[PDB]
């Protein structure tokens, strides 16, 4: 069937732009996102010490 | 012209504050009572040696003694 995606017109009222003059402004946008998805870094990294430890197989 | 603030506030939203950073700089300096203050202490430090006087009959003022009440009052800055 459809899916229409990306397709949005925007608010354009008195108060809602103040939440996308305080993106661009301020950058509540970027580190909130971005600054909290890398880090993020507190999980076990999974590596194989390779002549030590070898990995899964199958039959 | 009232949603003219308001078709370019949504619009490029960068220039539009620095107007008004151009505005509420050039006036206030003209409005509050905390210059002229400024004025009155960067005329009130001292670089140079203050050379006294001659004096000849008057005497209209200012005796040797400097811890008389003699000259003006710039005190107000210590109990400021």
């Amino acid at each position: 069937t459809y899916k229409y995606v990306n397709l949005r017109e925007p608010s354009m009222d008195m108060k809602s732009v103040t939440d996308r003059a305080a993106q661009t402004l301020l950058w509540t946008e970027l580190i909130r996102g971005l600054g909290m998805t890398l880090s993020y870094l507190f999980r076990e990294p999974a590596t194989i010490n390779y002549p030590f430890e070898k990995g899964p197989l199958s039959p | 012209v009232a949603a003219f603030l308001k078709n370019v506030w949504a619009k490029e939203p960068v220039l539009v504050a620095s107007f008004a950073i151009a505005g509420l700089a050039v006036i206030l300096p003209t409005l509050s009572p905390y210059t002229k203050y400024s004025l009155m202490i960067n005329r009130a430090t001292p670089y140079n040696y203050p050379v006294p006087l001659r004096d000849d009959g008057n005497m209209p003022d200012v005796p040797s003694h400097p811890q008389d009440p003699q000259g003006p009052s710039l005190e107000w800055l210590k109990r400021l």
